[PDB]
RNA sequence: GCCCGUCGCUAGUACCGAUUGAAUGGCUUAGUGAGGCCUCAGGAUCUGGGA
RNA sequence: GGACUUUUACUUUGAAAAAAUUAGAGUGUUCAAAGCAGGCGUAUUGCUCGAAUAUAUUAGCAUGGAAUAAUAGAAUAGGACG
RNA sequence: UAUCUGGUUGAUCCUGCCAGUAGUCAUAUGCUUGUCUCAAAGAUUAAGCCAUGCAUGUCUAAGUAUAAGCAAUUUAUACAGUGAAACUGCGAAUGGCUCAUUAAAUCAGUUAUCGUUUAUUUGAUAGUUCCUUUACUACAUGGUAUAACUGUGGUAAUUCUAGAGCUAAUACAUGCUUAAAAUCUCGACCCUUUGGAAGAGAUGUAUUUAUUAGAUAAAAAAUCAAUGUCUUCGGACUCUUUGAUGAUUCAUAAUAACUUUUCGAAUCGCAUGGCCUUGUGCUGGCGAUGGUUCAUUCAAAUUUCUGCCCUAUCAACUUUCGAUGGUAGGAUAGUGGCCUACCAUGGUUUCAACGGGUAACGGGGAAUAAGGGUUCGAUUCCGGAGAGGGAGCCUGAGAAACGGCUACCA
């Protein structure tokens, strides 16, 4: 209809932001960007709903517009800037430095870490290709372009990523055996370390995975996104571990710890 | 269908960009040019024995198959190089938790390669547009002949 | 303006088709550029998302390529003789894709003679060398090497002037040139 | 083009308009715990109606099947906080028994006039609304 | 009140469909066109106005038209344009070339130039010199970077050569 | 006792009906055809063949 | 990796899947329709639970079943294996 | 949350409808109306018509300031603060509103691009630009023509504008530059071998064409033409380099050329430091704007499978002037009868085509509570369409745009 969209009515924003129904009319839509319109967590939301730092909006571009936040290195200023899924960010002043991983309800989390975990980040890849005079290319979920992979890095794989400089160190393959979090569908925000791979030659491949409670599920190819080896991940894992308990289980977590 | 003639239009009939240098003499007349379509369709031998020249052809020609596989029974052939199938399908309806029967017919490419006759079971595959009404481009034949030959004089 | 649309246009059923919206410009056609020959005239067209496009309208050189021997020269083009689509397009000279056409035959003659130093039809050191070492390797086509006494050689457009605004193509040879030789006089 | 607000009824009201049974039933309810509409009745017992549905549909499900577990638990911890049902009848079988003047005797106003403080449940209301 | 627009001929009247750059017409927005009427470019008897413009001198003088002359408003704002109007090759210096206009200020007589432009300066000569300097230092990086991963082939080769000749 | 139809009064509805009756809306033949676009020209003026 | 595969219906489990609505959990908006809040302290420089679940049916995808109901098979053998 | 009752008879049991009863995010109307919270609302009829006002404008240290603007102090005799106006850039293609059209259309779920365009965001990405290549090309940086303005004017009348005189750039228009290397073609010469050579040109990216590489289905041999590297000069060639998909003529590269030749920074702001042969030399900090190609993101455009209300007092329909297919072209961002040539005779239908109706936008949904159903959805979210009716088009990444233009009709 005639061009690009420019508003986004609240209502129509995807629902793990949890914004509430009432108290506006529209939510913030999420600048172009590193991530995908409907999975990315503008700063806006960030800052605001969930660090609390914020009251107004306006506030919220009083905050940026000081450099205090930065996005994966960069300093960013962009009150709908779009971050994303293992995104890193930071704020100097309160010393305090952040990852955008998943809940296990499908929510991006609240998840503090240390300075030095702050380096780096992991990236799916996501293609990878022949670039213009024979350079080869990798392409990761985040869309950053890195010239010169390691040959053995082929598409699904993920990478440790510097950040400081935009250089690769590592990569871990997609073998039967290998730790992963689902980013995606209503298995999102699980972790298992993977079974086996059901082929689907020209139509979705099916990853069976399970987890560390011998619990079993599947997803799509599309949705999962490897993170090491059984125990050990590459980064710290939200509090929960990806397990997900039943609505009785979860019941009586929070009934068992009662008493004031 | 083609039969015949190959060359049989006003412009040359040729696989582009499949050069046969006059200077080097060859005992083939023509180079020929194919492929394999994947997902295990097997290109058949006329395709590569042949000389026919279709750039419609899942083998031999410019299409490629990706998106739906569809399996129709073949009800016209009358049309030069393509044909219509019948899609065969079944349809409920819950208020009588019955179902009724219907019926869709596919107009779908066929490569020379292939030698359909009505009646033929056949496996369809999608392709780009092609045509007005043509999305589907033959690819095998479940089928033979459906007890033809076995049906000659008396004794 | 041309619509490219469907939704004009009958059902595969012969059922006719309301209306339902009015044309968009992105469904939209232009004129054909129907290039003649002679004196370069080329307008661009502004096409879509930025982007040009050449609209070669008159034209008298094009790049021409000699397949079997590697090399492409640039030539006038005399023209046309025979267009498998449209007679008029002939005889009105119309310069598209597909389009047989006469070219010019001396740049091609003058590489070849200079690089075979054998002269079609009818004293340097390591020039020699090189001549000597080609042949076995000269044997030319009887069908071309008789198109040069002429100075005209047979030629296939295989660009698309009337987008690129090039008007450029490839001589014919061995069964295509067979082909084209064969309706050009059981046509004339 | 803001979220809608939504909203419900709370009331539901009798097919036979006249049913002298029904209305003697009714009045002497609304005398017994000072109401001041057959609406009053007339909502508990649609309160009522859908707890009954709610537990009539758990008890089809199995002995034991996850949501009838979770949610029938659920249903009677609530009902078991506010006193309307007893300690001992507490699986269901009895909330898809209940009745209506187990609800009403939970309501403040009665409450208010049970133990003391009030004596007739009309002061009673007037107490309430007076502050 | 209606124009007279060079080039229509026409002793009369005319709607035209006018466009950017052209006599008549000020677009009030990019790629609008309007249709207006506009005076043809011939003389007659119904012209309130006829625009004439003096091109060589009678043997007389016209009162406030000869005999009375107005300075030009602006002067030499570029650093060549100001060269040209006095005329002084590449050597000279502008700065102080540049035109001088004076204001009071009740008891304060101020002098404010222009600004000139295209001028070499010291700070455009040191941005010339850094992307020059960017330009070969990437190079260099580049070329590096590509040798370094030819040596990651390279090895990796030298890897799957000790393998096949392990076995 | 019941009860059928023509005939007569009031009121209502629909039907047939000269008027080759009327009206609105959607497509459309043939004829005429604005305008922008594309194109063969043109060349007020104004440059270095071009605008 | 090669070489080939009689067709279907039905059923199962799962994937892919907007929110709001609906069913429904948690939470004393004073109640309630709602809302998605809120709750604890050192109430002087903070601690903390949430923001579930279900449904989502025809068609398409994916996995298990082999009863029921169809299709096809070797009889002028142009049958089957090697 | 599985209920019925009144009325045919003298009375009776039925069939059967009328009436009662109950709800309605269901509208109107009548009467009556105190408090809290919540809060729909010119859809239905007339996508009928509209007085006036408002609803789209916009500036950072960082494109353009000689306001004959304001301000003065504060280092500023080029400029330097602040800033009207105007140029330039970007936006006005979002939003908001309505439901007229629309019945295989749209829409939903499910697909496809190996079928394309894509401003922007994000990440990558450029040593090649000149020239018969010693008396040399502005790079210490090349060209004017314009607004605002000054001033002369026209009309009853508008966001009308004319003649004259100025002056800017990240507007317009031009136009230099940088390492080493390797490979190709030519070839002055010398010498006959088995044969080699000084030095001459060409090789950025993009565009167009033609050509070749892009292997791999397990292993080996001979010969013909050209021609590679290493000679223990009969001869050997040993190790020989390979990306992605189910699938490609794919990504990528190589050869011969082609082009009214695309891009390859003449831009701006803060800082002013290092280095010695003391040239105002040579270096050099942070980050703005830009720029080609690729990727990403926001998109778009088409597209697969299945699903629509009433209707036979609609049975055959489709090619007038494309209906269904084949070939070639043209056109398009691109597939395609999209359009044009040639050729053929196809395509749909009782499993309801084709035609008609709809007081028909589709969907999420709403009402009604045993279950199965029935009725509704102009309308808070998604999709589509429109801006009095039609068509045409300029700008632009994006519109067939209407708070844009153009014509016709009202
Ligand atoms: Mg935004
Ligand atoms: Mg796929
Ligand atoms: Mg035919
Ligand atoms: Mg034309
Ligand atoms: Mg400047
Ligand atoms: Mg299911
Ligand atoms: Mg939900
Ligand atoms: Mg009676
Ligand atoms: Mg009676
Ligand atoms: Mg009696
Ligand atoms: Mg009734
Ligand atoms: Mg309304
Ligand atoms: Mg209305
Ligand atoms: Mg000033
Ligand atoms: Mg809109
Ligand atoms: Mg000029
Ligand atoms: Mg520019
Ligand atoms: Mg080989
Ligand atoms: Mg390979
Ligand atoms: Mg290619
Ligand atoms: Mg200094
Ligand atoms: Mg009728
Ligand atoms: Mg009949
Ligand atoms: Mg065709
Ligand atoms: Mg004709
Ligand atoms: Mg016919
Ligand atoms: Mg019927
Ligand atoms: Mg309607
Ligand atoms: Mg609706
Ligand atoms: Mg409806
Ligand atoms: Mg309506
Ligand atoms: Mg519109
Ligand atoms: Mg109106
Ligand atoms: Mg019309
Ligand atoms: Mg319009
Ligand atoms: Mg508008």
């Amino acid at each position: 209809a005639r061009g690009p969209k420019k508003h986004l009515k609240r209502l129509a924003a995807p629902h793990h932001w949890l914004l509430d129904k009432l108290s506006g009319c529209y939510a913030p839509r999420p600048s172009a960007g590193p991530h995908k319109l409907r999975e990315s967590l503008p700063l806006i939301v960030f800052l605001r709903n969930r660090l609390k730092y914020a009251l107004n909006g306006r506030e919220v571009k009083a905050i940026l517009m000081q450099r205090h936040v930065k996005v994966d290195g960069k300093v960013r200023t962009d009150t709908t800037y779009p971050a994303g899924f293992m995104d890193v960010i930071t704020l100097d002043a309160t010393n305090e430095n952040f990852r955008l991983v998943y809940d296990v309800k499908g929510r991006f989390a609240v998840h503090r870490i240390t300075d030095e975990e702050a380096s780096y980040k992991l990236g799916k890849v996501k293609k990878v290709q022949l670039g213009k005079k024979g350079v080869p290319y990798v392409v990761t979920h985040d869309g950053r372009t890195i010239r010169y992979p390691d040959p053995n890095i082929k598409v699904n794989d993920t990478v440790k990523i510097d950040l400081a400089s935009g250089k690769i160190t590592d990569f871990i393959k997609f073998d039967a055996g290998k730790l992963v979090y689902v980013t995606g569908g209503r298995n999102l925000g699980r972790i298992g370390t993977i079974v086996h791979k059901e082929r689907h030659d020209g139509g979705f491949d099916l990853v069976h995975i399970k987890d560390s409670l011998d619990n079993t599920f599947v997803t799509r190819l599309n949705n999962v996104f490897v993170i090491g080896e059984q125990g050990k991940p590459y980064i710290s894992l939200p509090k929960g571990k990806g397990i997900k308990l039943s609505i009785a289980e979860e019941r009586d977590r929070r009934r068992a710890q009662q008493g004031l | 269908s083609t039969e015949l003639t190959v060359q049989s239009e006003r412009a040359f009939q040729k696989q582009p960009h499949i050069f046969n240098n006059p200077k080097v003499k060859t005992s083939k007349r023509t180079k020929r040019w194919y492929k394999n379509a994947g997902l295990g369709f097997k290109t058949p031998k006329t395709a590569i024995e042949g000389s026919y020249i279709d750039k419609k052809c899942p083998f031999t020609g410019l299409v490629s198959i990706r998106g739906k596989i569809l399996t129709g029974t073949v009800v016209s052939t009358k049309m030069h190089r393509t044909i219509v199938i019948r899609r065969a399908y079944l349809h409920y309806i819950p208020k009588y938790n019955r179902y009724e029967k219907r019926h869709k017919n596919v107009p779908v490419h066929v490569s020379p390669a292939f030698r359909v006759q009505v009646g033929d079971i056949v496996t369809v595959g999608q392709c780009r547009p092609i045509s007005k009404t043509v999305r589907f481009n033959v690819v095998k034949v479940s089928a033979a002949a459906a007890k033809a030959n076995k049906q000659f004089a008396k004794f | 303006g041309i619509s490219r649309d469907s939704r004009h246009k009958r059902s595969a059923t012969g059922a006719k088709r309301a209306q339902f919206r009015k044309k968009r410009k992105f469904e939209l056609g232009r004129q054909p550029a129907n290039t003649k020959i002679g004196a370069k005239r080329i307008h661009s067209v502004r096409t879509r998302g930025g982007n040009k496009k050449y609209r070669a309208l008159r034209i008298e050189t094009g790049n021409f390529s000699w397949a079997s021997e590697g090399i492409s020269k640039k030539t006038r083009i005399a023209g046309v003789v025979y267009h498998p689509s449209n007679n008029e397009l002939v005889r009105t000279n119309t310069l598209t894709k597909a389009a047989i056409v006469q070219i010019d035959a001396t740049p091609f003659r003058q590489w070849f003679e200079a690089h075979y130093g054998q002269t079609l039809g009818k004293k340097s050191k390591n020039a020699e060398r090189k001549w000597a070492a080609r042949a076995a390797s000269a044997k030319i086509e009887s069908s071309v090497e008789s198109q040069f006494s002429a100075g005209r050689l047979y030629a296939c457009i295989s660009s698309r002037p009337g987008q690129s605004g090039r008007c450029d193509g490839y001589i014919l040879e061995g069964e295509e040139l067979a082909f084209y030789l064969r309706r050009l006089t059981a046509k004339k | 083009p803001r979220a809608p607000r939504t909203y419900s009824k709370t009331y539901s009201t009798p097919k036979r308009p006249y049913e002298s049974s029904r209305l003697d039933a009714e009045l002497k309810l609304a005398g017994e715990f000072g109401l001041k509409n057959k609406k009053e009745i007339y909502r508990i017992s649609f309160q009522l109606s859908k707890i009954r549905r709610a537990a009539r549909d758990l008890l089809t499900r199995d002995e034991k099947d996850p949501k009838r577990l979770f949610e029938g638990n659920a249903l009677i911890r609530r009902l078991v906080r506010v006193g309307v049902l007893s300690e001992d009848k507490k699986k269901l079988d009895y909330v898809l028994a209940l009745k209506v003047e187990d609800f009403l005797e939970r309501r403040l106003q009665t409450q208010v006039y049970k133990l003391g403080l009030a004596k007739s449940v009309h002061h009673a209301r007037v107490l309430i609304t007076q502050r | 009140g209606f124009p007279m627009k060079q080039g229509v001929l026409l002793p009369t009247r005319i709607k035209l469909l006018l466009t950017k750059n052209v006599s008549c017409y000020r677009p009030r927005r990019d790629g609008e066109r309007k249709r207006k009427s506009v005076r043809g470019a011939i003389v007659g008897p119904d012209l309130a106005v006829l625009a004439l413009v003096i091109v060589k001198k009678g043997e007389q003088e016209l009162e406030g038209l000869t005999d009375t002359t107005v300075p030009k408003r602006l002067g030499p704002k570029r650093a060549n344009n100001i060269r040209k109007f006095f005329g002084l090759s590449k050597e000279d210096d502008v700065r102080d070339f540049v035109i001088r206009r004076e204001v009071t200020k009740g008891e304060k007589t101020y002098t404010k130039a222009p600004k000139i432009q295209r001028l070499v300066t010291p700070q455009r000569l040191q941005r010339k010199r850094h992307q020059r300097a960017l330009k070969v230092r990437n190079a260099q990086a580049q070329r590096e970077a590509a040798a370094e991963y030819a040596q990651l082939l390279a090895k990796r080769l030298s890897e799957r050569k000790a393998e096949k000749a392990e076995i």
